[PDB]
Order: structure tokens, then C-alpha cells, then sequence
RNA sequence: UAGGAGCUAGCCGUCGAAGGUGGGACAAAUGAUUGGGGUGAAGUCGUAACAAGGUAGCCGUAUCGGAAGGUGCGGCUGGAU
RNA sequence: CGGUACCUAAUCAGAAAGCCACGGCUAACUACGUGCCAGCAGCCGCGGUAAUACGUAGGUGGCAAGCGUUAUCCGGAAUUA
RNA sequence: AUGGAGAGUUUGAUCCUGGCUCAGGAUGAACGCUGGCGGCGUGCCUAAUACAUGCAAGUCGAGCGAACGGACGAGAAGCUUGCUUCUCUGAUGUUAGCGGCGGACGGGUGAGUAACACGUGGAUAACCUACCUAUAAGACUGGGAUAACUUCGGGAAACCGGAGCUAAUACCGGAUAAUAUUUUGAACCGCAUGGUUCAAAAGUGAAAGACGGUCUUGCUGUCACUUAUAGAUGGAUCCGCGCUGCAUUAGCUAGUUGGUAAGGUAACGGCUUACCAAGGCAACGAUGCAUAGCCGACCUGAGAGGGUGAUCGGCCACACUGGAACUGAGACACGGUCCAGACUCCUACGGGAGGCAGCAGUAGGGAAUCUUCCGCAAUGGGCGAAAGCCUGACGGAGCAACGCC
RNA sequence: UAAGGAACUCGGCAAAAUGACCCCGUAACUUCGGGAGAAGGGGUGCUCUUUAGGGUUAACGCCCAGAAGAGCCGCAGUGAA
């Protein structure tokens, strides 16, 4: 269960180490989300330097959520906690040293460019 | 490190070479056998020896030598060569 | 001036290095099980005075020997001569 | 063939080897040369109770292999 | 079966640059911030001290002073009357 | 590195010289637009209807591949004992 | 010992003190009109900025399974009549590589570098030495393998995957001829620690190829092979000095203070451990802070003598940072693995690494460093008979009152 | 009660979380008393070994332990309150 008012990770090399969320954007209306989906979020902890700093607006990606999904499979992922990545209106992120793993349903997403830039994929 | 050094010296084109065989561990700038005269063996009289010839006991018998044109010259000198004529005596 | 420097380095250290516990290994074992039990005055006590004074020629010819406790660990056992 | 021999004054007192040495020397300067007293020291500990302490000594202690005197001794001389 | 002892496959403790945490230190911008001097006509003040600077007084010294200046108690000449 | 050096001499009186100023000390001349203005301006200046001096000038001065500076040490100045 | 005005050196000026632009020189030099020529010497200061790398370290079938091709003979013509389409040699050459190699140095930097880091001088009972000289053994050797040679799929990829297999101058199964090996009595020296006295038991192989004319081995000469000795050579441990300077840095330190027993350095130790005193260290400013490659180097005060590293020379340390191990005799390696780290690129995702401190220039800058300069021409050396390369060592080509002649 | 974690609300009311004991560590500011339980950490099961005791000591024994390891089990060891 994502929703807003709700602390998100980051796993990138931007500046940024923790954020938590304004919105979810989408539909009128539109209260939470999961893995697949863009987001805005400010920063309570940024990386000393880096690009983006603390008490900044942000928008970002959602990745490995602990409300992992299920797919046409009839099969499941789940995690143990939930990241975030941060872009550039392009489908482009700012930081590029990506930690930790990473799902393969982001394809979809267009962020192929930051799967190629990924570990692992799931 | 170690065959007869014909080592570079001087202003511009002063090649004032010196009579040398480099240590078997020392570059031509570094430390050496043992510095055995002063001349330059390229010297446009001749090869013009003027070295320690009493020093033939030591360097010829550890560790020392030539190369291909002074071991002529040394022989005719009465060292090179004929430090094989002292080592069958 | 890059090389294949890298790949053979393991398999000469094959035939040396691990000649090194070839060769090496009945001493590496028997600093723990068949030296440990030779020592102590034991049923084999200390029978190297003429062992190794007639096997070192032989076939019994090491080569790993330095100083300062009677030797690194064996040499000075021809007491008895 | 021969190695250090000097002369000193002893201090501390426990097992093995003294002489704990306490030499006396000079030291001078540039532009007038003024050679005065200085002093130098090797510390150890007693030999058997042999070196008294306060024992202006010739000294030195024995070569070390344990630890706790330095290097080539000579001879207990004289107490101070 | 090396199974005994063994090391790798397995377990009991080590540091390791690393890695990231934490409080101080230095800074640098400086903050609708902020103290010392100088500086540039000194318009601010009398030429305040230098002719007892117009009244010799002074030195430590309560004292207030936008600024030349002033009043209290212990040593003094660095003075014309 | 050199059909270049050595050489014929080919060559002809030929094919190769600027400084602050023209200021007392700056030796570079007095002048004008110059009237403490411009501005050259090193110790210091000049300049106010008689500028030598600002600007300019033909020469022009101290040495010449010459002309003045910039960071270092010391002469200067043992003004570092 | 040979140096030496200050244009001046305050006030009303007479005078003392004072410090003082400046004018003279040189400088890694450099800033503001290029000339007769030439010549010197030199060389990224900022830019130890990132570094792209090119290229940056290469030498030996004169080691052999030699594979390959292939010399040479080279059946038979395969007939627009000239092949080794054949015999065996299959030499020489990448040799398939297996092996002897170095590679830290010719090359670079001074990052760091508190103490012999070096300058710089000692004592050493603190000795070992692929490449090396000389006196003593021959050129006895396991060849399992081993690429030789074959076999099994994958992904663009990185680069792997399973199955077997010959030679060597590889090395290795078994005996050997050189202070070999450390004990019985054998000496004293620097007490510790050396001194070989004893008798050598103990060293023990091999590398034979290319092989000269021949004796095809003498010594297998070569240039590559096994065994004591020393030694060249280098490094090697123990003392003084600069081995640090500096309290608006002072009280410093706790197996501590570095012998005995176990361990280990060619040597030797608290280097760890069972014992030793709180001791030891001290305003010798220890502690700690700052700093450090070190000397000459130059200029120069009258002499006194000194500050002097850019260069330039010598002597330390580091070579993408770091960490473990391996190692070459020694390596943490200018052009070695695993790596973290870091970024770089690639990605077809499956993962792989890269890797400027050789020397040029690339972005850059500057006042400054030329020119992603020339070639090994010569000399140089590492491996290699012979011969080869590295050359970005070397020498040179341009640069220039930086300073002149 | 998943998951999220004060967005609710006038307002974290409420509830939630804390706690026991042991050990280590606890700043500021101070009317010097204190603050301070500051904070912040870490720990507790069972068995065998003595360690050697608190002695339960009569003494190892009796339990707690001197309190020392070594070991057994589970998600879980002031397992409740």
C-alpha cells in the first residue's frame, strides 16, 4: 500500500538519499500506486553535494516495492522495502550508478535506458 | 646495465665519451664497475686508450666486459686478450 | 605494451608453486600430524644422525634450510657422530 | 674486528644484563665554538645485582636477542 | 569415506583500505545582522593643547563625552607668577 | 647533418641603429597651441599671457641589437652589528 | 679578506637617531618598436589539470610436438608439354605454443616522504648475490603432460562452455666426482659472540640443441644446461650530525620502560607471549603542530663565509587510489592477477573489463614549456651466438635580447 | 490487521510505543544543590565444566554464583503479568 504523505528511498547517485511524497499523479482523483509509475516527492535528506539538494521538488519513479506485484505469469515478485528513482522529464535520471535490484516491468515504462544502466532485472 | 659503455657527454655534439662498463644493475647515468679513464673511445684520433691497465685484474676477473671493437683494442694494449694468457698462467 | 602477462602467471605457479605442495606437502602435513608425532622422543625419536647423513646425498636433498633457533627447523641433527 | 665500548652511568634495576648507560660528551657551535656538556643514554636492567646502581660504569649490554638491553657490552668498572 | 588430524564443501574471531552513520573543529557566503581604525572639503567644534594657549599644573585616576573637553583620591615637575 | 661550407670573389660606397627628455637633479633647445588646464610627471617638479617642461617638434641623449620595466638576493646601505 | 654615492634621508632651519622608493646587477624569468646574419644554453611554473592513447618493453627452432606452408630432390604428366596433385628430407621461418628471459631500469613523477627519507660520516661479530668473472662435475636426466592434436554450444557481445591428447634447452621419477652437510676432543673474543679447526657421512646433475672442419665430440667450441668457493655488483645491520623546525603547541608515557624462554630476520632483536619498576619520557619544548624526498646548484655580504632543489647533476619514494595473496633472486610492479573504489565504454543484458607518472600533443591555461617533432643515423644498454628490437634513451629539427654576442 | 504512517483533527484527545532488573555511558544551564532515569547504548533462556566464590560455607558442596567459559534449543530467552 503506497500513498502519499509516505517516506520514499531513492537508490541513485543524484544528490538525493531520502524523499517522501506529494502526489500521485494519474487521474482525477487518483489516491496511491505501485511499481510502474511517476510520482513527485521532496527531499527531508539529501547526499552532501550531488546534484539535487534538500527541500527541493522532484518527480520520480517508482522501483521494488514491498507491495510487490503479480503479473499475467499467475506469478509474483515481492521485496522487503520499496525505492524510488529520480528523472528529468525524459525518462532520463540524473543520477547514474543505480544500486540494488530492479524489475523487468519498466520495459513497458520506457526506462530501458535505466535498465541497461541497472543490476540485476526481475 | 653491463657491456662496455660509451656514454654520452658534453655540449652540443661534445660527445667526450669515457671509458666505462656499467654496473650489471646501474643505467649509463648510474653507478658502475669502476670509471677507468677519461677519453672518448669514438675519439677522431683513434679509439685512444688511456685507462687503468693495472685495474685489468679485478673488473676481468668479476664482472666486467667489452664489446666487439675495445677487446681488440685492449688485446693490442695487452689486457683483454691477454687476460686469458694471464688466466692460463 | 599490454600482454598476456596475466594468464599463465597461475599455471607457472602450477608447476612450481604448487610443485611447492607436491614436493612441499610432506612437510606441510607432517608439521601437523607425521613430524609432531616423529618428535617427542618418540618410537621414531630422533633418527636423522644417519638418516639424512646418508639420505641427503641420495634422494632426501631439500633446500629451504636457514638459522637461529638450531637451524630454521631441522638441520643440526647429526649430534651423535 | 672491535665494535662500541664507551662509557657511561647506570639507572634502573630488574633481571637480565645492566648497564644502563648514561654517557657524557661534548657539543659545540659555528661562529664561536662553545664545547660544553651534553649527555646521551641506552637504558636496560640490572644483571644480578651486580651492577650497583649509580655505577659509573664502562659501558654497555650485551647483544640482544630477548628484549630489554641493547648491544655490545665490555666490562662493570667503577660505582658512582 | 581421507573417514581419523586435516584445508576446500561446514562451523568458532580478525582486521581491512571501503562503505556509510554520528557530535565537535576550520572556514565561506554572509544574513530586511553586525565593531576598530583610517580615509576622502571635515560643513559638526574651538583653534579645544602649542605664547601660564589664554586658567602653569601634571602623572595613576570615579567621571560623562558625534569630537576637540571636563569633575573625585595617591606620587610629580614637565611652572609662568 | 652540408652541392652548403673552402673558393671566384659574383656584389657595391652594397644587401646591416633608439632611448627620458628636451625640467634644477634628466646632460637630449628653445619655442609655440601651454596659462597649476591639458597633462610629461624619477629627489623634486613644471604649468597661471615672458613653460625650458603639458602636446608637439629638425636635430636631439647614455649607449647599439640598441629601449625601460616587472618577482628574487645583494651593491646601494657592515642603514642589519 | 680587494669592499663603499643614495637623486635624498624629517623640523622654521643647525644638529643626532632612524629607516627608506630608488639607481646596478643576475634570475626557470617575464612584461610593453623585430634587426646584418649566425650562434649559444635551455626547456608544462600555472596545467601534480583531466588525460584520448598512439607507442608507450621487448629478445631467443641456435631449445622442440617442429603444426602450417615450404627448400631440395620431387613416382606418374594433371597434357593449349609443365608438378613436389607421389615417395621420404620435410631444413630454415609465426614455429601450435610449451620454455630462458627481463619488464622497478634506458622512461617518468616528487604525490607523498620526521626517520638515515635522503645530504653526509662513521662502526658492523649485520651477508647474500636469474643476468656476472674465476678455481673444482659432466655434458646420467620423469616426459605425466603440454599447447602438439582432436572434440562439445553459447551468446553481437566481454569471453566462456564439455570431452579426451605429443616434444623441448620445460622440468621432473632413481644413484654420482667441487669450504657443500655440523657431532665427538680440539681457541678466545668484540663476555655476548666468532673460530673452523674435525670428517666429511652430507653435494648430484645434465641441456642438450644449433654443432665448425672433423672424432658429430673434443670440453658438444657456441649459448644455453648442474654443484663448493669467494668476488664484481649491489644491497646489507649498528652509531653521531642536518636525521626535522615550532609552546598565542607542556607535564609526557603504560608488556610500557626492550634482557630470559618459545618462535626469525644471510643478522638481530616485545615482533607476540610466562617475570620484571611504575617505570620510562621530560619545557635538551619529549608531547604535539607544521614539514619533509636529501646534498651540491647559484648569488654573495670585506674575510667571516654563507641562503642556494626550478632546472641541472647525484642520493629516497611512488607508478589509476587502496587491500590480500601470488610471485620474477627481489615486484605490489611506467605498459602483473582477484578485487573494493571510482568512474569509462560497451551493451544485443549475458557481464565484462578500463587503467597517461614512457613521450607528444588532445580540453585547458598561462608570461612559460616547444612539436598527439625526426629516426635509430650513430652511442646506449635488457634479452639475444648470429641477430634483433626499446627507443618518446640517444642524439638531433624548429623556438627565443630569457640574456647577449 | 497487510501495506502506508498524523494526510484526520480546532487540536496526535484517544489509543498506540515505553517500562522490570544488570552494565556502560549521560550534554546544556545552573541560584552549585542539581540537571539526570538526562540523553544513548548493551544485556537476561537451558545444560556441562570451576574459575571459588556471596560463601549456603561446616566446604567444593546449599542456592545464588567468583562469575569463567564450553555447549543445547527455539522466530523468539525480566519469553506470563
Amino acid at each position: 500500500m503506497i500513498q502519499q504523505e509516505t517516506r520514499l528511498k531513492v537508490a541513485d547517485n543524484s544528490g538525493a538519499r531520502e524523499v517522501l511524497t506529494i502526489k500521485v499523479l494519474g487521474g482525477s482523483g487518483r489516491k496511491t500506486a505501485n511499481i510502474g509509475d511517476v510520482i513527485v516527492c521532496t527531499v527531508k535528506n539529501a547526499t552532501p553535494g550531488g546534484v539535487v539538494k534538500k527541500g527541493d521538488v522532484v518527480k520520480a519513479v517508482i522501483v521494488r516495492t514491498k507491495s510487490g506485484v503479480r503479473r499475467n505469469d499467475g506469478s509474483y515478485i515481492k521485496f522487503d522495502e520499496n525505492a524510488c528513482v529520480i528523472i528529468r522529464d525524459d525518462k532520463g535520471p540524473r543520477g547514474t550508478r543505480i544500486f540494488g535490484p530492479v524489475a523487468r516491468e519498466l520495459r513497458e515504462g520506457n526506462f530501458m535506458k535505466i535498465v541497461s544502466l541497472a543490476p540485476e532485472v526481475l | 646495465a653491463v657491456k662496455i659503455r660509451l656514454t654520452r657527454l658534453g655540449s652540443k655534439r661534445n660527445p667526450f665519451y669515457r671509458i666505462v662498463v656499467a654496473d650489471a644493475r646501474s643505467p649509463r647515468d648510474g653507478r658502475i664497475i669502476e670509471q677507468i679513464g677519461t677519453y672518448n673511445p669514438t675519439s677522431a684520433n683513434a679509439p685512444e686508450i688511456k685507462v687503468d691497465e693495472a685495474l685489468a685484474l679485478k673488473w676481468l676477473n668479476d664482472g666486467a666486459k667489452p664489446t666487439d671493437t675495445v677487446h681488440n683494442i685492449l688485446s693490442k694494449e695487452g689486457i683483454m686478450k691477454k687476460f686469458d694468457e694471464q688466466k692460463k698462467a | 605494451a599490454n600482454i598476456k602477462s596475466a594468464i599463465k602467471r597461475v599455471k607457472t605457479t602450477e608447476k612450481a608453486e604448487a610443485r611447492n605442495i607436491s614436493q612441499k606437502s610432506a612437510m606441510r602435513t607432517a608439521v601437523k600430524n607425521a613430524k609432531t608425532a616423529v618428535s617427542n622422543n618418540a618410537d621414531n625419536k630422533n633418527e636423522l644422525v644417519s638418516l639424512a647423513v646418508k639420505l641427503v646425498d641420495k634422494a632426501a636433498q631439500s633446500n629451504l634450510i636457514h638459522s637461529n633457533k638450531a637451524d630454521r627447523i631441522k638441520s643440526q641433527l647429526m649430534t651423535a657422530n | 674486528n672491535d665494535r662500541k665500548v664507551y662509557v657511561g652511568k647506570v639507572v634502573s634495576d630488574k633481571m637480565d644484563k645492566t648497564i644502563t648507560v648514561l654517557v657524557e660528551t661534548y657539543k659545540t657551535h659555528k661562529l664561536y665554538g662553545k664545547r660544553v656538556k651534553y649527555s646521551k643514554k641506552y637504558k636496560t636492567h640490572d644483571e644480578n645485582n651486580s651492577a650497583k646502581l649509580g655505577d659509573i660504569v664502562k659501558i654497555q649490554e650485551t647483544r640482544p636477542l630477548s628484549a630489554t638491553k641493547r648491544f655490545r657490552l665490555v666490562e662493570i668498572v667503577e660505582e658512582s
